[PDB]
């Protein structure tokens, strides 16, 4: 009856055949590929219009990049 | 009827001593009118509560603990 | 490092002087790897160094894959003979 | 505990087994009393012989009975199991399962009704309830 | 109708878990001296609680907010002596 | 440094500091009051903390023994700020750190007490709480109204004091 | 003749919804749950008794 | 020490009695779904039924078949029960309210869980029957197959939290239970938990096999008790995994306003009340999941071995790998990687 | 050479219904040869009937397919009626048709629900056995027995 | 191999006397006493012979009597080669 | 001696106590017929190990690589923020590589037990 019509013969007919006759594989594949494609195509849009990326959190004591000043107070 | 309200109503109609007696013999709580008594001392009851299913409207309470 | 070293040496001797069955050889391989990982993890703790623990993790993953392949090889060997001799190799 | 956890292995030979099925059906609902039927004799306390026992079947029945862990009891259900019934004069029929296994209770009928079988189970429970176990050891 | 006898065992299970958890909460608070438990504590929190023990006299999780430490705080410092990991 | 392993014993040293080293007070607050005061300590003592850390870096291995005088300054500044808090804002400070003691030391569980503490410390000590590193677009979380994350039980005394301050007009 | 996939009235997304969300299994579970709120059939032998007729043997 | 002992006794009694009453609840619930009553006679309202079964079995003779490794057959059910009960040490009934407050609690759950296949594996070897070996092999294959599914869902959840502390995972769900954004994962986790406990409709081994009743066919007495207890204990424990991973554990609703009305300061009364509310929330979720196990038993016929292996490896696992891809992608797109 | 593995499916087995000894030969998963051994319920009924009068032999037919008692009775009655060259009256014919279809319902309840129980659908059995109880009351009210009615007879 | 231990009569008698305290039957102190007695047949007593009976032999009967407790190449390999061991 | 260690010791003790009670209270009367394996009431002959299908081997063997794949993601989920975008790309590449292997397994039909016997579909032809 229904049988694999070959992806390379016609792309959209094969995709329709898969969605009708192999839903588990077809939608597993759709969900799997949605992610990376969405990342590449949508993260810059989110940055431009929704909100920019957040400022980084400190990971250690933030050491000044300078020489030691002379200071005064709380002395012995 | 498996409802809690049926059990509460029958226990109220029947009284606590009868409630405990029934709970210790038959395990349900029935309320119905006495029809008569055995030569052996068993007592027989008929109920007309609409919450009682077909074949449950007649019942016996036995005279002795080792009922048979 | 004592426990790892003893485990490795005794497992190696069990592998070598095994004259009983082939499963003992598989087990001795697995436990030699365990002993090596124990030695490594103790040194990793004493240096407070992540490199030893990283290597130990990799060792665990490779031991899993090696077990899978070794047992596949054993099953393929069984397929033609139907039995494993106490020299089955 | 013996009365409340009453687990029979079914030797469901013949038409009597149908009545046994009706004991577990909603009207009588045997499991309301704690009765559960077990495939394995290892997990069973009661054997219920429900049907005609043929000569070809007799060693099989003895074997299933012997694999029951103790304590164990046997209920004979129906005329066939009780004494041979309608097939008593047959060349291929054991004349009562008590030629093969000891029997604790005999339930009459062809078949016994569901209520008759329940009555027999109650008789076995009465026998259980009157057993001396530690009192018997104390007598020794 | 709602079959209440079929709900009785579920009620027993629900009541047992509920009462056991309430009793456990009370026992934990009592073990803590009147405050809730600490959870998900890292190495920083562990060191802070040890320092707290040095400041409050070994009174568990008791807190003191006085600016200046007592004299004993200078000399009750602990180092740990760990056995050789052979 | 790693935590201790299989078998260890704690041991105390009974010696005194060498007499050449000038003596110093030690901070007497425990973890909850210190966490409550941490931002004010940072605000006031940033130059001394930075100098202490810079000394330690420049000593290149001998930092403990070479920065003792810088460390003395750091500890004196911390003691001074905690003393000021104990003199001017003790009730609100105690509200805040007792709330912290009930909420696993999570600042998100104590915003009402913290609001009073911040107002008191700003009005009587001129110290301000501020989170470094945010852009003007980014909003500091402690200033956020209607946060996603809320405590299981808003602290009783803190709720009452917050409502009272809102009546009085202080907050 | 049996119909092929391409001559189906339902689109593939509706069929996939039925397939992944177990529609008929959920209908079956609901039918079972409806029974849970109905009167049971059990009688309490030997305090109650099943029907008996004058012809009974 | 004393408080520790009291707390352990309370927790252990509650767990063991909950397991005992789950069997009664299954019998009653199946019964009413089948228009019958179930145990209503052993004890009042049939409330002593489980204890009658337990005493009966404790007085039943142990049989050791002739070709049997008797030690292995008596210790296999013992170890399955021991691991099954050890799993309870990390379940919290409120924030930090647990016997073991482990920063590696999720890892503990997974490791003790992976010790759960050895009962089926060793029970078949207990005898010298080829029927037994084949049945044990199939049951073991099903168990590890659905272990993969459960582990995958665990990892997917940890992607949102970045913590192995069970209390922390529960605490992050005060914003939303994880079953709301990941509802298909709720369905999949329940399906896999039923399969992992070898419950209907995933009960090949016991109900379509060469041996009449699974690999427990040869067990009588206390070993049978061990297997039965371990099974029901694992039902409740895997439901607790479901509860804390996806159902918000001990969280119900914000009772801050109500508590501020009721109480004016901290007391043992307010602490007891908060503990009761938290534990009751977790308990009611456990009750719904246990009811669902029984309901699914009531509604469906069994799979075959081939059907279930296909379901795990050809339908569920590819979806879970696709989800492995899509969850970090969504976190990246919106800049929502969780901190530690 | 393929070596079969041989299993006794039954008799003491839930699916084998207590009396079937199905000796199966499997190569791994698949059945290659099957050998049903029967006679575990061979009662010698056909030998017994030869020593009975026709009326005395009628109840043996109840006990052949012992969920379909009245149709078993019906086939024996129709055979004997054909040999006797007599005609059942009209009301009798209608009662036999009505109770034949009641018997068909009883049989199909047993068979479909037992089939479902074997695959693992446990609930249809309970639901259908209540209907069986209702119909067996009709059996008992016309014949005085729940199962072995001996109700349909030659004539 | 059946395990045999030899013990001093005093020690073993003490043990059997101690074990008589449990409720199930257990080796008697008097059975230990009898362990030092060998069978003594009356010179003047009727035997199996007077009943026209011939006792069976323990060695011939032991395997039958003890069957349930029993513990349990070159051509086999060559023969095994012809069979199938793994399938689809 | 916290609650964790005490609970873990206590569980096996209770198991052993129940076992001991059963040994102490139940009767013990082995005999030959009772000691037989239960196989539907009959006895079967001892047989050479059954020939098994390769899918039985393959499920268990393939469990280990897939299990290791899944468990290798634990360091990622415990470090996701720290490695954020670089590690996100790396973990995607790792997952895609493993998915290629899943594809191989699916397309080779590696876990399917094929029913060896199939209905005959040949036409019937007669040489007239
Ligand atoms: C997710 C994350 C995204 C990254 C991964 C992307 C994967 C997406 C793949 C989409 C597949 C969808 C699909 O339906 O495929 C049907 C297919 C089944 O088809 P089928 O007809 O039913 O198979 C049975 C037939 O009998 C079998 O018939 P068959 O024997 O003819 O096989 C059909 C074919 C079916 O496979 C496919 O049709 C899908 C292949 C799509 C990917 C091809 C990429 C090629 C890009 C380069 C362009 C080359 C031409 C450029 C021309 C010059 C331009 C002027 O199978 C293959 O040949 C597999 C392809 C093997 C790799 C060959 C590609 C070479 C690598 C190219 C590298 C490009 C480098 C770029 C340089 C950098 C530039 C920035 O399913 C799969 O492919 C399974 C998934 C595996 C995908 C790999
Ligand atoms: C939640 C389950 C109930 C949902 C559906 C309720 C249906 C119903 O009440 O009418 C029965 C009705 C039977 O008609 P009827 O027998 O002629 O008249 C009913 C009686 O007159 C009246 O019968 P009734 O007296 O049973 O109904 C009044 C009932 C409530 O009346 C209501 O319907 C109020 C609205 C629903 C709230 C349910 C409150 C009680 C929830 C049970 C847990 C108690 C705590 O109040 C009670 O008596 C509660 C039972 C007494 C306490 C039970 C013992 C507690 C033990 C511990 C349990 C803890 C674990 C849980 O059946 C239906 O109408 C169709 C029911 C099909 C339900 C479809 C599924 C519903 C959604 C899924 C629920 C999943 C479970
Ligand atoms: C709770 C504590 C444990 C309770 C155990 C009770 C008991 O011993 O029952 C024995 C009892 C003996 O079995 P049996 O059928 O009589 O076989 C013995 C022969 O038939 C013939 O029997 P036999 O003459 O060879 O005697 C064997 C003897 C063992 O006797 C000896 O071999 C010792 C000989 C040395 C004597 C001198 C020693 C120095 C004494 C110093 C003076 C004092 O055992 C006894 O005499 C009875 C046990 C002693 C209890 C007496 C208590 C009296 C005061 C109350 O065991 C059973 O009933 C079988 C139940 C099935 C057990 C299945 C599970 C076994 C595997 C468990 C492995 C657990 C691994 C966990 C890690
Ligand atoms: C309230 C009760 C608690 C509720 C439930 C727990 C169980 C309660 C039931 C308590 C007792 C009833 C069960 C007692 C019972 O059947 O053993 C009876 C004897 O009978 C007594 O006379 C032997 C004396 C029995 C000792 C009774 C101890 C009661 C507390 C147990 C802890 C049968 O063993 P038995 O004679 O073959 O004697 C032994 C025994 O079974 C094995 O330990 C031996 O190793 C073996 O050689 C065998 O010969
Ligand atoms: C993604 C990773 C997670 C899933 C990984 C599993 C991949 C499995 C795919 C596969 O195995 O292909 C085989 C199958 C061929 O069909 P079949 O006849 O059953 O082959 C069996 C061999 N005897 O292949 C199939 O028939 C089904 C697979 C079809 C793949 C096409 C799906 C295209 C997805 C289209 C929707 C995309 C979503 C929106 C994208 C927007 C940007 C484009
Ligand atoms: C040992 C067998 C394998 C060990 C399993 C490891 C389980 C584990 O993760 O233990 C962690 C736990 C302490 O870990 P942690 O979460 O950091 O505690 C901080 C609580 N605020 O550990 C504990 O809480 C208690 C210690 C459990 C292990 C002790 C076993 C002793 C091993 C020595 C055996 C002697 C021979
Ligand atoms: C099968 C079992 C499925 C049962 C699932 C029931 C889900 C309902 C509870 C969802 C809980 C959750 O994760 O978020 C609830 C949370 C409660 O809000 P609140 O108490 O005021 O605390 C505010 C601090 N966030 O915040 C919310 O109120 C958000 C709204 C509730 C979550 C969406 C509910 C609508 C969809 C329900 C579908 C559930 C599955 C079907
Ligand atoms: C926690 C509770 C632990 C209770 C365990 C106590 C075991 C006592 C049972 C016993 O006496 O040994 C039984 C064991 C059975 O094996 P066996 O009789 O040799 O062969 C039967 C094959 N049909 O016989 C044996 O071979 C003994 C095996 C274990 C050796 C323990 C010796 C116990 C001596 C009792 C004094
Ligand atoms: C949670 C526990 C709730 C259940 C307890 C009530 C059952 C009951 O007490 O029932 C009464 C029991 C005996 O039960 P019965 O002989 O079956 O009579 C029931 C009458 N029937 C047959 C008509 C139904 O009396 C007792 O010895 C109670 C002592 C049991 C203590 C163990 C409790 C375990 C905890
Ligand atoms: S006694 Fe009657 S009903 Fe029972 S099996 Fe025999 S013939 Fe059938």
């Amino acid at each position: 009856i229904n049988a694999n019509p070959g992806f390379w013969n016609g792309p959209f007919r094969y995709l329709r055949w898969s969605a009708h006759n192999r839903p588990h594989l077809f939608f597993a594949f759709a969900i799997g590929i949605a992610g990376p494609v969405a990342a590449l195509t949508l993260t810059p849009l989110r940055r431009k219009y929704l909100y920019p990326d957040h400022s980084p959190l400190p990971q250690s004591y933030p050491l000044p990049q300078r020489a030691r000043e002379q200071l005064t107070g709380f002395d012995d | 009827s498996s409802s809690l309200y049926r059990v509460l109503r029958n226990a109220w109609e029947v009284g606590p001593r009868s409630y405990w007696k029934q709970l210790n013999s038959i395990g349900d709580t029935k309320s119905g009118r006495l029809v008569g008594t055995d030569i052996y001392g068993n007592k027989f009851y008929e109920t007309d509560h609409q919450d009682e299913i077909h074949l449950r409207t007649r019942y016996v309470e036995y005279k002795e603990k080792d009922y048979d | 490092m004592f426990i790892g070293t003893i485990i490795l040496v005794l497992s190696f001797l069990g592998f070598v002087f095994n004259r009983r069955n082939i499963i003992l050889a598989f087990i001795c391989l697995e436990t030699m790897l365990l002993g090596i990982n124990l030695i490594l993890l103790r040194n990793s703790v004493l240096f407070d160094d992540i490199s030893g623990s990283l290597f130990a993790i990799v060792i665990i993953i490779l031991a899993g894959v090696e077990s899978a392949i070794g047992l596949s090889l054993l099953v393929s060997y069984y397929r033609l003979r139907g039995v494993i001799n106490s020299y089955g190799i | 505990a013996r009365q409340g956890s009453f687990w029979p292995v079914t030797f469901g030979l013949a038409c009597c087994a149908v009545e046994m099925m009706h004991v577990s059906a909603p009207r009588y609902d045997q499991d309301r009393l704690g009765i559960i039927f077990r495939a394995s004799p290892r997990q069973s306390d009661i054997m219920i012989v429900a049907g005609t026992l043929t000569n070809k079947m007799a060693p099989v029945l003895r074997q299933v009975y012997d694999q029951m862990p103790e304590p164990r009891w046997v209920i004979s259900m129906g005329s066939c199991a009780n004494g041979g019934g309608y097939y008593h004069f047959s060349y291929s029929v054991v004349r009562g399962c008590d030629r093969i296994v000891p029997v604790d209770v005999y339930v009459p009928g062809c078949p016994p009704t569901s209520e008759a079988l329940m009555y027999g189970v109650f008789q076995l429970q009465r026998k259980m309830r009157n057993t001396k176990i530690t009192r018997m050891w104390y007598r020794k | 109708a709602i079959p209440f006898e079929a709900l009785l065992p579920y009620g027993i299970i629900f009541g047992l878990l509920t009462a056991g958890g309430g009793a456990m909460q009370v026992l934990h608070v009592y073990r803590n001296g009147g405050v809730r438990d600490r959870f998900a504590i890292d190495q920083w929190d562990s060191q802070m609680m040890e320092r707290d023990l040095r400041l409050n006299g070994g009174q568990g999780r008791k807190q003191v907010d006085q600016a200046t430490a007592p004299e004993a705080f200078k000399h009750n410092h602990v180092w740990k002596s760990e056995r050789p990991l052979i | 440094p790693r935590e201790a392993a299989a078998h260890w014993v704690p041991f105390e040293d009974k010696a005194n500091m060498p007499d050449n080293v000038p003596d110093v007070v030690e901070v007497g607050a425990t973890s909850a009051p210190l966490l409550s005061a941490s931002y004010f300590i940072g605000a006031k003592c940033k130059p001394y903390n930075d100098d202490f850390m810079l000394c330690r870096e420049e000593s290149q291995g001998s930092g403990a023994i070479d920065c003792l005088k810088e460390g003395r300054r750091v500890t004196r500044c911390a003691v001074s700020v905690i003393e000021d808090i104990n003199k001017s804002c003790l009730d609100e400070f105690r509200l805040h750190w007792q709330c912290l003691e009930q909420n696993n030391h999570q600042l998100s569980g104590c915003r009402k007490a913290e609001a009073l503490l911040n107002k008191c410390v700003f009005t009587k000590l001129n110290l301000e709480k501020k989170i470094p590193g945010l852009r003007p677009d980014e909003e500091p979380v402690f200033l956020k109204k209607d946060p996603w994350i809320k405590p299981a039980v808003d602290d009783f005394k803190s709720v009452r004091a917050y409502a009272e301050a809102k009546k009085n007009g202080t907050l | 003749r049996p119909a092929t996939w391409e001559e189906s009235e339902e689109g593939a997304l509706s069929k996939a919804t039925k397939y992944f969300l177990l529609a008929e299994m959920f209908r079956g579970l609901y039918v079972v749950l409806e029974q849970f709120f109905r009167a049971p059939y059990t009688i309490y032998y030997p305090f109650e008794k099943g029907p008996v007729s004058p012809r009974f043997r | 020490m004393i408080i520790n002992i009291v707390e352990i006794l309370i927790f252990l009694v509650c767990v063991l009695f909950s397991v005992a009453y789950l069997t009664v609840a299954e019998r009653k619930t199946l019964a009413y779904m089948q228009r019958r009553l179930g145990p209503n006679f052993v004890g009042y309202y049939g409330l002593l039924q489980a204890f009658a079964d337990a005493v009966k079995l404790l007085l039943k003779e142990i049989v050791l078949p002739k070709e049997s490794n008797y030690i292995i057959l008596v210790i296999s059910p013992l170890i399955t029960l021991i691991t099954a009960l050890i799993g309870w040490v990390v379940i919290p009934l409120g924030p930090g309210i647990t016997l073991g407050e482990l920063n590696l609690g999720i890892l503990f759950s997974l490791a003790i869980g992976s010790l759960g296949v050895f009962g089926s594996l060793l029970s078949g070897w207990s005898s010298n029957s080829k029927y037994s070996l084949l049945g044990s092999i199939r049951s073991t294959a099903q168990l590890i197959s659905y272990e993969l599914i459960l582990t995958s869902i665990f990892i997917i959840i940890i992607m949102f939290v970045s913590s192995l502390n069970i209390t922390t995972i529960i605490e992050t769900q005060r914003v939303v239970w994880y079953c709301i954004p990941l509802l298909p994962l709720l369905l999949i986790f329940f399906i896999a938990s039923v399969a992992e406990t070898a419950r209907p409709p995933f009960d090949l081994t016991e109900s379509e096999s060469e041996l009449v009743a699974g690999y427990f066919t040869e067990y009588s007495g206390s070993p049978f008790v061990f297997f039965f207890l371990a099974e029901y204990s694992n039902i409740i424990l895997i439901s607790a995994f479901n509860g804390y991973l996806l159902l918000g554990g001990y969280l119900s609703f914000n009772y801050s306003y109500l508590f501020n009305i009721l109480f004016n300061d901290y007391s043992y009364v307010s602490f007891l009340f908060e503990g009761l509310i938290n534990s009751s929330a977790y308990a009611i979720k456990l009750v719904f999941l246990m009811f669902s196990f029984i309901w699914v038993r009531a509604a469906f016929p069994r799979f075959t071995y081939d059907n279930l292996i296909n379901f795990c490896w050809i339908i569920l696992l590819p979806l879970l790998f696709g989800i492995f891809l899509i969850i970090p992608s969504t976190l990246y797109i919106f800049d929502s990687f969780p901190t530690l | 050479r393929i070596r079969a593995f041989t299993i006794n499916f039954g008799p003491q087995h839930p699916a084998a219904h207590g009396v079937l000894r199905l000796i199966l030969e499997l190569s791994g998963e698949e059945i290659i040869r099957s050998d049903p051994h029967v006679g575990l319920l061979h009662r010698g009924t056909e030998k017994l009937i030869e020593y009975k009068t026709y009326m005395q032999a009628l109840p043996y037919f109840d006990r052949l397919d012992y969920v379909s008692m009245m149709t078993n009775e019906q086939v024996f009655s129709l055979a004997v009626e054909k040999l006797l060259n007599v005609e059942v009256p009209l009301r009798g014919k209608y009662i036999r048709t009505m109770f034949g279809e009641i018997t068909r319902v009883l049989n199909h309840l047993m068979s479909v629900c037992s089939h479902a129980m074997d695959v693992g659908a446990l609930t249809p059995f309970l639901w259908g056995f209540e209907e069986r109880e209702k119909l067996m009351e009709f059996y008992e009210r016309v014949s005085g027995a729940r199962l072995h009615a001996a109700y349909v007879r030659p004539g | 191999e059946v395990r045999h231990i030899e013990l001093p009569k005093a020690l073993y008698q003490a043990y059997t006397k101690a074990t008589q305290a449990i409720w199930w039957p257990t080796y008697s102190p008097d059975q230990v006493e009898r362990q030092f007695l060998s069978q003594k047949i009356d010179p003047s007593a009727k035997t199996f012979n007077d009943l026209d009976l011939t006792p069976m032999e323990l060695p011939d009967l032991m395997f039958k009597l003890i069957r349930p407790y029993r513990v349990n190449v070159s051509q086999l390999e060559n023969k095994e080669k012809t069979f199938v061991h793994i399938l689809d | 001696m916290n609650t964790f260690i005490i609970f873990i010791i206590l569980i096996p003790i209770v198991g052993f106590a129940l076992l001991a009670v059963n040994i102490l209270l139940a009767v013990y009367k082995p005999y030959n017929e009772k000691l037989g394996a239960f196989e539907c009431g009959l006895t079967s002959f001892n047989q050479t190990r059954l020939a098994f299908n390769a899918a039985f081997i393959l499920v268990a063997i393939l469990f280990l690589p897939f299990d290791l794949e899944i468990s290798t993601l634990l360091p990622y989920v415990m470090s996701i923020y720290l490695v954020s975008n670089y590690g996100f790309t790396i973990v995607l590449l790792f997952l895609l590589i493993l998915i290629i292997g899943f594809v191989y397994e699916i397309n080779t039909n590696a876990l399917k037990i094929n029913k060896h016997n199939k209905p005959n579909t040949d036409s019937l032809i007669y040489k007239l």
